[PDB]
């Protein structure tokens, strides 16, 4: 039996019901060596139970290795029709546990190399960005440690050596996915259900590479800045950072699209794992840099925008939670009454200007990446 | 049990006439968020100028105001697009802001007078739209020559013919709040044209293939069967041919779109669909249970509902009679349309 039955009321009553695990790796994904091998078996292994679990009433199968907030998390997901709806009942959590430790290893390798061809190809596609590539070598250089931007996905060099007696090492991943302590989570009826309160301490990585420029010699121009804040609470990390990053750079007339149009594609986004926000922009780029940096410098906030954005982050929140993996998702990451929509909504409500103000005396400048 | 759920989607799946319009309304208790399209009979194919399109940059305007503006300060993001056959308007918003936002597009839509200022400028931000799946968007676009051959008479007549309540639908999805008259005071703001009459300006390095057999959702679940069919033949095969749809709410037959340099290859996998005499049957009942898994998953998201709503007129038609059609397919059909695909494909 569960030792609690955590119930939050007031939820979007959906079509499908949801059962989901995460089991918790207390190391941080840094720590973890055989990294790209946990991250191809466990894909060898949601395609191959998903083969043999995904039948009526189960909609969707989900089993990954994710990373949130710099730490490794197994999570199995169910999706299936509800038993009151569906002309079959759906399997307990003790049958797709048997499953998982039925599936046959020679299955396993007749997917060892499409897994890895997939994965690679995300490492690849993940590095291999017109704008997103800045911000990977930033966080390479800022935190001195290839894992938190590069290697996210996992290491090519080590990926690509990878050979199938990895078969060896599923046995241990069956046994930490079916018998590794975790939290069950159960979306149904209106409902989300929490088998236990336990926030996993959060991890975020401390730059050490301060004042970063990234000079980069190319021919066709982009450039990348990145900032951090100081003191960063659950409040600020969750609502107020990614509100001030739509204030700036995404909220119809940001700041950055105003200031910039003065010169006259300009992208901003806050790394919530790296604590990072940056300000991506495509000769001309020496004046934007200059002009960047001085209007985050000189940065004023008032109640009336204030305002619209509360209302615009509250909206994206909101359709996020209109999907059914949105809210699962948001459950899962969030901490304490966060975990909550209608109190995570109450919160950004309840946020004022002088919360930016004290966001804005902690923000600094930590590197700049130009090609 | 599965009759029930059938039966739990229609109990809240509605469409009513709304003054000279028609409201199709999908309620969803608890949700966060609430969908309203409006949805008018215009698209790229009415004029092969790129009128239509031209008119959806016009609408955001009244008396020199910007609806954009005016919904971005309510807190609601109005996105509008132009299709092969309609211009849609949608936007999402909390539930108790949706009757004052949708009378306010209602107001600019249902607005019939366009200054030449306003003209000429947003002539030249859709000239520098067409200087910026490719010939459906130069389509719908057109060029700079021939959206230099309208002005103001041109787009003001149109607006009266096509911009009216008779042929506006209207889609609701999310809340549970019915959608009148008395809030939408706009759905009677009607011309002297009525709703005008479907004409379709198809028109050299491409073929359409018509699936006609059965009624009008019937053809839709053979022309989506038909091309799975064919792209997974393709697969095994590695056929290089893209296959097309033309899959529109005011036809009732759907069409295959394939490349005439790829047709030799295409009519070679439509002769071998009925080589294995087991394929279409067992293709058919796994594309029943992957129609019912994927309706069932995308009824959650309000913008796949309302895809059901243009693409199968969902609303018009019940979810019953939806799932009816569907289980209504045989290998006859399958058959059947294979043969007029070949004989069309023979001249």
């Amino acid at each position: 039996q569960d030792p609690m039955d955590i119930k939050i009321n007031g939820i979007k009553k959906y079509t499908i019901h949801v059962l989901a695990k995460v089991s918790a790796s207390g190391m941080e994904f840094t720590q973890e060596k055989d990294f790209e091998h946990q991250l191809l078996l466990t894909d060898m292994l949601e395609t191959v139970i998903r083969k043999s679990v995904e039948v009526n009433p189960v909609l969707h199968f989900h089993l990954r290795k994710s990373i949130i907030m710099n730490h490794s998390y197994f999570i199995l997901g169910l999706n299936y029709i509800p038993p009151a709806f569906a002309t079959k009942n759906v399997k307990s959590i003790h049958e797709i546990y048997q499953a998982i430790q039925d599936v046959n290893d020679l299955q396993l390798l007749d997917e060892f190399e499409k897994s890895k061809e997939k994965l690679i190809n995300k490492i690849q596609q993940y590095k291999h960005s017109d704008s997103h590539s800045g911000s990977i070598r930033l966080k390479d250089r800022l935190f001195a440690d290839k894992k938190y931007g590069s290697d996210r996905l996992g290491n090519f060099e080590k990926m690509n050596k990878i050979t199938d007696n990895i078969i060896y090492a599923a046995p241990d991943m069956v046994n930490k996915i079916c018998e590794g302590d975790g939290l069950f989570y159960h979306i149904n009826d209106g409902a989300i259900h929490i088998s236990n309160i336990k926030d996993f301490n959060y991890y975020i990585p401390a730059v050490i590479n301060e004042g970063v420029e990234d000079i980069r010699t190319d021919f066709s121009s982009i450039l990348t800045c990145a900032y951090t804040f100081e003191h960063v609470t659950d409040l600020e990390r969750e609502i107020l950072i990614p509100m001030f990053d739509g204030y700036i750079g995404k909220y119809g007339h940001s700041v950055l699209f105003k200031t910039l149009r003065l010169v006259d594609h300009i992208s901003s986004h806050y790394d919530q794992e790296s604590n990072l926000l940056f300000i991506t922009v495509l000769n001309q780029l020496s004046t934007i840099l200059t002009k960047i940096q001085h209007t985050i410098e000189s940065i004023e906030f008032d109640s009336v925008s204030f305002s619209l954005s509360k209302v615009m982050f509250e909206n994206e929140s909101r359709f996020r939670f209109e999907d059914i993996n949105g809210l699962l998702s948001h459950v899962i990451k969030q901490h304490g009454e966060y975990k909550n929509p209608e109190s995570f909504l109450k919160a950004i409500q309840n946020t004022d200007i002088a919360d930016f103000y004290r966001l804005k005396a902690n923000m600094r400048w930590v590197g700049t990446s130009i090609v | 049990l599965n009759k029930s759920f059938v039966k739990k989607l229609d109990e809240s799946l509605n469409r009513k006439q709304v003054g000279s319009t028609n409201v199709t309304r999908y309620k969803i208790e608890d949700s966060y968020l609430v969908l309203a399209a409006v949805r008018v009979g215009i698209g790229g194919l009415t004029y092969h100028n790129g009128a239509a399109h031209f008119l959806e940059h016009l609408k955001f305007w009244r008396y020199g105001e910007n609806i954009y503006n005016l919904f971005f300060q309510r807190g609601a993001i109005l996105n509008a697009y132009t299709t092969l056959e309609f211009t849609d308007y949608v936007f999402l918003s909390k539930e108790e802001s949706i009757n004052e936002n949708l009378n306010l597009l209602l107001t600019f839509l249902y607005h019939h007078q366009y200054d030449e200022k306003t003209i000429s400028l947003e002539r030249n931000i859709i000239i520098n739209e067409i200087n910026g799946i490719e010939k459906e968007r130069h389509c719908i676009l057109g060029s700079a020559e021939s959206i230099s051959r309208m002005g103001r008479k041109e787009f003001e007549l149109i607006s009266q013919k096509y911009y009216t309540p008779e042929n506006t639908s209207i889609y609701v999805i999310g809340g549970n709040q019915d959608i009148d008259l008395f809030h939408i005071p706009t759905a009677v703001m009607t011309t002297q044209y009525g709703k005008p009459t479907h004409k379709v300006n198809v028109n050299k390095d491409m073929i359409l293939l018509p699936v006609e057999h059965g009624d009008y959702l019937k053809n839709r679940m053979i022309c989506h069967l038909i091309a799975d069919m064919i792209k997974h033949l393709a697969q095994q095969l590695e056929y290089d041919v893209s296959v097309g749809l033309f899959i529109s709410t005011n036809q009732h037959s759907c069409y295959l779109k394939v490349k005439k340099s790829d047709q030799k290859r295409f009519s070679s996998l439509i002769q071998q669909l009925s080589m294995d005499e087991h394929f279409i049957e067992t293709y058919i009942k796994d594309y029943q249970w992957r129609f019912m898994n994927e309706l069932v998953i995308n009824f959650n998201q309000l913008h796949n509902i309302y895809d059901y709503m243009t693409e199968y007129r969902l609303g018009e038609y019940t979810v019953a009679e939806l799932f009816g059609s569907l289980d209504s397919v045989d290998k006859l059909d399958i058959l059947a349309v294979r043969n007029e695909l070949i004989n069309q494909l023979t001249v």
